[PDB]
């Protein structure tokens, strides 16, 4: 895994290594424009986009702009525009550039390395290729602690609040068998399965589509698993076929 | 021959939706950068 | 109209791939709990979309079909020329596009060198040294920095 | 526009001079109490009040949820604030680290005892009557301060410690001899609060019913 | 006296990291160099 | 009328250690060259010219550098016009050293 | 012979390589010390810079002859205006392993609530309780330390653990992060007092003026941080002129 | 530090005397060893350093 | 020659603000700048007075107004007031409302530093002057342009205090006179310059604390930069150019413009005046390489000079009035490589004589003579200040005529 991640550097940078900041504003008014307030984007890949990025057209609020063309995208300024609800801000980024075999200071942004504007004469295609390249052995280096288990999907389980003694109505629950092959309570609605806890009358929240693992008046222990919440299977993504 | 996650996230229909602004602001119908075309020099004088 | 239509056309689709290849890219690192800002991915990704493929019946005289001329290449002069210019689109991938450079010497020393060198030296082309690694092989100062 | 109630915050469009009233500050609205003349601004006749929203124009009279006094009363002003020490962004060098901001939430007003003056040799705080001006929901309540002292009614006022609790809602005084140390109010909350999480943890476990020890 | 925040918590290791961050954007990368070799004896120390 | 007037003003003392490891650690060129640097738009083009600088230094008076290092040179006639002491060539001395090497840890 | 090459190499940057070169960090430039031994002495915080560990690893050294190649290793290959990385701009030199461990435990606190105290603190007892406020009076409570320096000084007497709480006088703005908050107990006396305790710090105003009592709960360990930090800034700036 | 046959002797003797190291003008002898080898396979290779103010061709010799 | 109050330092040093070698005086006038210890000459510049960013106001020159250190606050009811403001035209009135902004918002380092500026009793524009006040000047368009310009204030003022006024809006101007000031200062001390915030180029008129204590001199010896990186302001000693210790170091306010009717417009008024000439006609024509060849005043009208290494110390007679007069007159050339005739019949005496009957000593209207100098009076610091402007204007003339007649004397050596 290694080798891989060091052969996909040394084509990473073979793209771009040509592509160097050799000018300032190249006079371009294609901007790409996104929208905020969509609720699509978390605040966090939302945020991530717009740093560093240049503007392309004035954002305002009816009669004040906050924000004028040519203006980077600083940290305080995000804030200022998911809390004002703002729906359209213009930016520019290297597919707004108008040549292929460099970029522009202001359709690059500002420099990651030192807070600022990118300088002239920045071999930038050498350092989208480094920058993409390296992290590809985390994909590795991450795997670099471990072996035989790995990270994938869960399922949800119910246990008891404590030791008592399980009440519920019987009657509004139907009978089925689960993927274990024992005996099991589907309920397609809200229940309230209670346990006298002696003193404590723990409520148990069931939401439908439950696989009730109880009986009625059954004594169950601390935690042990009482009722599955939701569906079954491998807990993973979709299916296969195996013998 | 593929997991189809699919799973639709910013794609855009099959139909003449959104002429005047193609996607987003992106390229209005500018019928005035290429009459110029024409009449700048002769294109429309034929 | 055919010389707006596919001005439009071509456009609307390297927009398209750009969107969706941006996303595939960031999803599988954004996965995995690593960060880097989008400007890195779409700098690659500007140069896996930035060339039209002149698809058949576009002979004309000017481009000859076949060709593998840039997007802007092909879009300022279809606003000026009447022929039959029809291209279509490329993805290329980040081996191809590397061969399709505008030096020789880098493609040379990156793979098929038997191939490039001999297409180079039948044709005649000429390097202007302009890239980094071709002004490296040659000994002088790379300008950048 | 009397001291009346009962729930409503009635409007007024008339603007009223500000000059002869009292600016008392708060988060989330701004009351006003006339001020009638004096040499050192300590008389607050309540008869006429209006609440409006920080620094805006519109005035409205607030919400009355306890009789009010109708002659004038020497009080004193206090607040219930927080100091919010939020961390806002950096943008340039040497912008501030950190930001900072009053939250009054609550302007009790202590009645002086008989009306006295500031700094005649007499000065004691009436802790009987107490108005509390809350900030969430417009509106002005009597206290019900409580005294534990053995003394009753017939006792020295120079000096009977008062304690407010939770959230400007508990008041009880105290002789001002037993008054609590500064970190035995601290343990005691953290005692408290904490003695319930360690027995909330504990309930999971099969042997909790047999058990012993806090 | 500087522009500081006293801090009254645990300085696990995201907040280091934050801490860094904002000491960069508020002095700059030459503060920062030497802030970052006292720390490193101090934390050597304790 | 603003009570923050010397509570922001009182000089912090001990700092006199915290005044020499900044001298032989190189702090004091590394926290010069960011403020030369702090007006230059472009990084590269002040380089270039500080190594003019020094080549033209090294040609009119040869028979002196190969200690001095000429950079040192240029960089502490530029921080000296502005104030900022900064001895000549930025050079250290031994000021306590009955020996002639110091173990460097 | 020494002499001189101690001599020769003040001033003169060499670009140190970590032979498995990975990221942009991998080759730095860097001011020599003559060193007695057979190993090259590597500053830890930039190790993870150059992902090297101490289990035995190479480094090749190279020494830039031309003027205007040292300029290059002098203003733009230095470890201290290189401190972010280029893939988001994260900081590339952060107290690594044992460096954190050491600032979190100083920056730990004491034992807030069961266990610092065996039995409840409401326990009405030891009040010294009479009829008069004339009794036993120890009061143990917590040092009442004027500064940070005053509370160093008692921390070197070993008078205090590193975890014990103490009350500091605060002579500047509000620092500490808050938030929305409440008073747990704010006592007031008859006469203007204003004796109001919130959850980690003291106030006491008054109905005259001087609201100048503002007391912090804290440990010796954040009050060294905190001087840490700020002697550091006020140093760099003095000797920097 | 590598191929020269011409400029290694040079900054040796001008770094055991001392002067302003000089910006080299020919390619290295990997460059000449590369056009002799792809010159044994009818093959061209030639540098051409057409001026700014001339246009007067100055085609390296290799 | 008093230095100033410890607090007028601080304040502002403890929002980094630092000065090195200056120490501002209190003696009754402009604060003023003066430095301390001897410099010697230098290489490219020394840089003082480091002003940062925060305290200023920088309004944007051109649509949309943005202000950097952000006053105006979100929805507040005072951008609409800028906003309607005419632009190009008056600069000085959203700039004004900026200034009255900053004294009633916070602790705003403006609510403090309101003090050290100059009240109404002081100031010396004539937009705080009065109507006999104005009459007191030996001018009528400037006097129209003046009796203008205390309108279209006025007029601003009651536009957005009218009787409706929201107290935010309100309080910050309850009578047109203290407006007045505001507006009296906004003029007199804003400059317009380039402002590179991040990757913005931006051109604004901007109000500097610390700064605007630099006096004017026509003789400069300080530049305005803009660091761009930590966004700060600061002052520069010219190079090559020796300081004393204590004398003045001043900026020039204007520069390639003059005619002392709109410096004097800004602010006190003219004293050499090295822009400003009247206009003679009357005659046919002067020589143009004698009046500059007997001073030995170089030519190259955007720069001239005087060449201090000119003789034995041959006069102490150079001003701005001789700079400026030695290019603004006849000044016939011709092929410019002519005989010189020395035809003092046509090429001197009695055409600068008619020049001398041009200025018939004050012959337009002679309101006053040489009774007006000194007068001994000083009060309401706007009063004796246009008698300053027409003695200044008076001494030009006089001194104009003063080196044309030595120039048609001194013609043979």
């Amino acid at each position: 895994r290694t080798s891989d991640a060091g052969y996909l550097t040394r084509r990473l940078v073979e793209v771009v290594q040509h592509i160097v900041v050799r000018r300032r504003d190249c006079g371009t008014i294609r901007g790409i424009s996104v929208s905020p307030q969509n609720s699509t984007m978390p605040e966090r890949i939302l945020i991530q986009t717009l740093i560093g990025r240049v503007l392309a057209d004035d954002i305002y609020m009816g009669s004040r702009c906050i924000a004028t063309r040519n203006q980077d995208i600083g940290v305080g300024l995000v804030n200022r525009f998911i809390t004002l609800r703002t729906q359209l801000i213009s930016i520019r980024t290297p597919f707004t550039c108008r040549s292929a075999s460099w970029i522009c200071r202001l359709c690059y942004g500002r420099s990651p390395t030192h807070g600022g504007l990118v300088e002239l004469g920045e071999a930038v295609g050498i350092i989208a290729g480094q920058s993409i390249g390296e992290p590809g052995t985390q994909l590795t280096l991450r795997t670099f602690h471990t072996g035989g288990v790995f990270t994938g999907g869960t399922a949800e389980h119910v246990r008891a609040p404590s030791n008592g003694k399980i009440q519920f109505n019987e009657d509004l629950v139907h009978p089925t068998r689960t993927r274990h092959g024992h005996p099991a309570f589907l309920c397609y609605i809200d229940l309230y399965v209670t346990i006298e806890s002696d003193d404590i009358l723990h409520n148990v929240n069931i939401p439908p589509k439950s696989f009730l693992l109880v009986q009625n008046d059954q004594y169950v222990e601390s935690e042990q698993v009482i009722a599955e919440i939701r569906a079954g299977t491998s807990t993973l993504n979709f299916k296969e076929r195996v013998r | 021959r593929a997991a189809e996650n699919d799973d639709d996230d910013d794609w855009f229909p099959l139909d003449l939706y959104e002429a005047f602004e193609e996607m987003r602001k992106r390229n209005i119908f500018d019928v005035e950068n290429m009459y110029t075309l024409a009449d700048a020099w002769g294109w429309t004088w034929e | 109209g055919s010389p707006w239509g596919f001005l439009i056309g071509a456009e609307l689709t390297i927009a398209q791939s750009r969107i969706s290849l941006v996303n595939k890219i960031q999803k599988v690192y954004r996965s995995q709990g690593v960060q880097i800002h989008n400007r890195h991915i779409e700098i690659i990704v500007r140069q896996i979309t930035s060339k039209v493929l002149v698809s058949e019946d576009g002979m004309s005289n000017v481009f000859l079909p076949g060709e593998l001329i840039g997007l802007f290449r092909a879009e300022r002069t279809g606003r000026a020329l009447e022929e039959a210019i029809c291209y279509r689109a490329t993805l290329l991938g980040i081996t191809r596009a590397s061969l399709n450079t505008q030096s020789f010497i880098s493609e040379a020393s990156f793979q098929e060198t038997a191939r490039v060198l001999a297409k180079a030296a039948l044709r005649g082309r000429i390097d202007w040294l302009k890239g980094l690694k071709e002004n490296v092989v040659l000994g002088g100062m790379i300008p950048v920095g | 526009v009397s001291t009346q109630g009962w729930n409503s915050e009635l409007v007024v469009d008339y603007r009223i001079n500000e000059d002869e009233f009292h600016k008392i500050c708060l988060f989330d609205c701004d009351f006003f109490i006339r001020k009638p003349p004096d040499p050192d601004n300590d008389v607050y006749d309540f008869r006429e009040m209006y609440v409006t929203p920080p620094d805006t124009d519109v005035y409205a009279i607030p919400k009355v949820l306890a009789p009010m006094p109708d002659k004038y009363i020497r009080c004193a002003k206090t607040d219930y604030g927080w100091y919010n020490v939020t961390e806002p962004p950096i943008d340039a060098p040497r912008d501030p680290m950190y930001k900072s901001e009053r939250e009054v939430s609550k302007v009790f007003l202590t009645k002086h005892y008989r009306n006295r003056r500031l700094n005649d040799p007499e000065f004691v705080l009436d802790f009987e009557e107490i108005y509390v001006i809350d900030s969430r929901t417009k509106s002005v309540t009597r206290a019900r301060v409580l005294v534990t002292v053995p003394e009753g009614r017939n006792r020295d006022r120079k000096g009977d410690l008062l304690v407010i609790r939770d959230n400007g809602n508990s008041f009880k005084i105290t002789h001002a001899s037993k008054r609590d140390d500064p970190t035995t109010v601290i343990e005691r909350e953290e005692w408290t609060r904490t003695r319930q999480d360690m027995e909330r943890h504990l309930r999971k476990l099969r042997d909790f019913s047999i058990s012993n020890w806090i | 006296r500087a522009n500081l925040v006293f801090h009254n918590k645990a300085i696990d290791g995201t907040a280091m990291k934050r801490l860094i961050s904002r000491l960069i954007d508020h002095f700059g990368m030459a503060y920062t160099s030497h802030i970052l070799d006292q720390l490193k004896t101090l934390g050597f120390q304790q | 009328k603003d009570v923050f007037m010397e509570a922001k003003l009182e000089r912090v003392p001990f700092l006199e250690e915290q005044m020499r490891k900044v001298n032989e650690g190189g702090g004091v060129m590394a926290g010069d060259i960011d403020r030369l640097m702090k007006s230059e738009d472009n990084r590269f083009a002040f380089v270039n010219e500080i190594a003019a600088e020094a080549t033209a230094y090294v040609n009119n008076n040869r028979d002196e550098y190969g200690h001095k290092k000429a950079i040192h040179h240029v960089l502490s006639n530029r921080m000296n016009d502005a104030g900022f002491a900064r001895p000549e060539a930025y050079l250290e001395t031994e000021p306590f050293s009955p020996g002639p090497t110091y173990l460097k840890e | 012979v020494w002499k001189i090459l101690q001599e020769v190499m003040q001033g003169h940057p060499v670009l140190l390589n970590r032979a498995p070169t990975l990221h942009r960090l991998g080759i730095q430039a860097f001011q020599p010390i003559l060193v007695e031994g057979r190993a090259i002495c590597l500053h830890p915080l930039v190790c993870k810079g150059f992902n090297a560990d101490f289990d035995g690893d190479q480094m090749a050294v190279h020494v830039p002859l031309s003027l205007e190649a040292q300029a290059e290793a002098r203003l733009l290959m230095f470890s201290h205006m290189n401190l972010l990385s280029p893939a988001i701009g994260d900081p590339i030199s952060v107290p690594t392993q044992d460096m954190l461990i050491g600032l979190y435990i100083l920056t730990s606190g004491n034992r807030r609530g069961i266990c610092a105290n065996r039995y409840n603190p409401w326990n009405h007892k030891t009040y010294q309780n009479e009829r008069i406020d004339d009794t036993n009076y120890k009061s143990m409570k917590e040092p009442f330390f004027c500064n940070f320096y005053d509370a160093i000084g008692a921390y070197r007497q070993k008078r205090i653990h590193l975890d014990s709480p103490l009350w500091l006088r605060w002579q500047l703005d509000q620092r500490i992060i808050a938030s929305k908050e409440a008073p747990i107990e704010v006592h007031y006396e008859s006469l203007g007092t204003y004796h109001e305790i919130y959850a980690h710090y003291l106030i006491i105003r008054s109905v005259k003026k001087e609201i100048i009592d503002i007391y912090i709960r804290t440990t010796v360990g954040h009050i060294s941080l905190y001087r840490e930090i700020e002697e550091a800034i006020q140093g760099f700036y003095q000797a920097c002129s | 530090k590598s191929d020269h046959i011409k400029a290694r002797q040079e900054v040796l003797g001008t770094t055991i005397i001392g002067g302003t190291i000089p910006n080299p003008e020919d390619a290295p002898e990997s460059f000449r060893l590369l056009v002799r080898e792809l010159r044994s396979l009818a093959l061209e290779l030639n540098h051409f350093l057409v001026s700014e103010r001339n246009f007067q061709i100055n085609r390296m010799e290799a | 020659m008093n230095l100033a109050d410890p607090d007028f330092y601080k304040i502002g040093y403890v929002r980094s603000f630092r000065a090195y070698g200056v120490e501002f005086r209190e003696g009754p006038d402009g604060f003023g700048v003066f430095a301390s210890k001897d410099i010697e000459p230098l290489r490219r510049a020394r840089m003082i007075m480091e002003i940062p960013l925060e305290l200023m106001l920088t309004i944007s020159k051109r649509l949309p107004w943005m202000f950097f250190p952000d006053i105006v606050p979100v929805g507040h009811p005072i951008f609409d007031i800028i906003n309607s403001t005419d632009p190009k035209t008056d600069w000085d009135l959203r700039l004004a409302c900026l200034l009255l902004l900053a004294f009633d918002q916070e602790d705003n380092f403006w609510q403090l530093y309101g003090d050290f500026l100059p009240s109404a009793d002081e100031c010396t524009s004539l937009l705080l002057a009065t109507e006999e006040d104005l009459l007191e000047l030996q001018d009528e368009s400037l006097e129209l342009t003046m009796r203008e310009q205390q309108h279209r204030c006025l007029e601003f003022w009651e536009k957005n205090w009218h009787s409706a006024a929201p107290l935010k809006i309100k309080r910050l101007a309850r009578d047109p006179k203290i407006f007045m000031w505001a507006a009296s200062i906004a003029q007199t001390r804003c400059i317009n310059m380039e402002m590179r915030i991040g990757a913005l180029i931006q051109d604004a008129n901007v109000l500097v604390p610390y700064a605007d204590m630099l006096n004017h001199s026509f003789q400069p010896n300080c530049f305005f930069h803009w660091r761009f990186k930590d966004r700060m302001l600061e002052v520069m000693i010219n190079p090559g150019s020796r300081i004393k210790k204590g004398e003045e170091m001043t900026v020039n306010y204007l520069s390639g413009q003059q005619n002392n009717i709109f410096m004097q417009r800004f602010g006190f008024s003219s004293a050499v005046n090295p822009w400003d000439a009247i206009c003679f006609s009357g005659d046919s024509r002067i020589h143009l390489d004698t009046f500059l060849s007997v001073f030995n005043i170089t030519g190259l009208r955007q720069e001239y000079y005087y060449n201090s290494k000119s003789a034995k110390e041959g006069d102490s007679f150079v001003d701005g009035a001789v700079i400026a007069a030695a290019r603004t007159l006849p000044t016939w050339s011709d092929r410019d490589v002519p005989i010189i005739p020395s035809v003092e019949r046509k090429a001197a005496k009695e055409l600068q004589e008619q020049c001398h009957e041009i200025l018939a000593k004050y012959p337009t209207t002679a309101k006053q003579d040489q009774q007006i100098l000194d007068a001994t009076e000083d009060g309401r610091r706007t009063l004796e200040a246009a008698i300053k402007y027409r003695l200044h204007r008076k001494l030009f003339i006089g001194k104009v005529i003063d080196a044309l007649e030595i120039y048609q004397d001194r013609i043979l050596f």
